[PDB]
Parts: C-alpha cells; sequence; structure tokens
C-alpha cells in the first residue's frame, strides 16, 4: 500500500540562524535565509547534491 | 598685624559618600549552564535525525 503525504509543520531557528529545526526533529544545517547568492553571510552544511 | 586670632570654628567636615558603580557579577557563564546537563536535547535530536 503506497500513500504519499504533505505535512505542513512549523520550524524554529535561533540567532545566528545557522540551522533550523522542525517540530518532528528534522535538524537541518541550512540557514533559513540562505537564498543561494549569500552563502558568505549564511551557513549551509547539508548535502550539496 | 602680629596678633593671634582665636580659632573657634568647630569643624564639621563630613566627607560625602563616594559613588559606587555596581558590577553585573556573572557566576556561571552560559556555556557552563548548558554543559551542566547530562542529557542535551539538541544532541539527542541530531542523533535521531
Ligand atoms: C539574498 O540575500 C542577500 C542578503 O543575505 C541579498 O543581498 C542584499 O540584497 C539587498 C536587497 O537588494 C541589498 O540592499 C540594497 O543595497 C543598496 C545599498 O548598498 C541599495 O541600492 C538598495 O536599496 C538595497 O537596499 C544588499 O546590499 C545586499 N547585500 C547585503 C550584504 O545585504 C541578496 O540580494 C539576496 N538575493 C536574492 C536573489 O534575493
Ligand atoms: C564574508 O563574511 C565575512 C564574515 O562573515 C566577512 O569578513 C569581514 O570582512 C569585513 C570587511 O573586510 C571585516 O571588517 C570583518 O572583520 C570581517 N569579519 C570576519 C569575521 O572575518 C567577509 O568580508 C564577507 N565576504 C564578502 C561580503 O564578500
Amino acid at each position: 500500500n503506497l500513500n504519499c503525504m504533505v505535512t505542513i509543520t512549523t520550524a524554529r531557528s535561533k540567532y545566528p540562524y545557522h540551522f533550523f529545526a522542525t517540530s518532528t526533529g528534522d535538524v537541518v544545517d541550512i540557514s533559513p535565509f540562505y537564498n543561494g547568492t549569500n552563502r558568505n553571510a549564511s551557513y549551509f552544511g547539508e548535502n550539496a547534491d | 598685624s602680629s596678633i593671634s586670632t582665636v580659632d573657634s570654628m568647630i569643624a564639621l567636615d563630613i566627607d560625602p559618600l563616594e559613588n559606587t558603580d555596581f558590577r553585573v557579577l556573572e557566576l556561571y557563564s552560559q556555556k557552563e549552564l548548558r554543559s551542566s546537563n547530562v542529557f542535551d536535547l539538541e544532541e539527542i535530536m541530531r542523533e535521531f535525525n
């Protein structure tokens, strides 16, 4: 049985905003404000591919 | 002239209370307060992730 889902949760990040954390424990090492042209001023450490 | 003058001024010189700039004393820094716990929630959630 195959079921696809779309969960919409809330994630929180603290200053310096170098990682956020959804309510389900998805710790992501990406700055919530990294727009792809400001890597020098915002962290990004997850998989590049 | 050459005559002595009676010194009859009872001195009452009360030195004023000097100002004190109270420090904001810091006993345990934030690092120590975060390291005082055996179980760190962030590390546990990162391990689960
Ligand atoms: C991605 O986000 C970065 C910041 O993390 C953006 O860079 C910043 O973009 C703003 C908006 O254009 C720039 O402000 C502009 O500055 C000049 C004065 O120098 C003025 O002419 C404009 O009115 C405007 O306010 C800002 O300088 C720039 N850099 C920094 C370091 O904040 C970037 O634009 C974002 N990219 C995208 C594609 O959204
Ligand atoms: C990338 O960011 C770093 C710090 O996040 C910037 O380094 C600063 O550069 C300014 C201007 O040269 C210095 O006054 C600061 O002392 C530097 N800070 C640090 C922590 O090194 C760097 O300039 C940024 N690169 C850009 C915007 O191209």
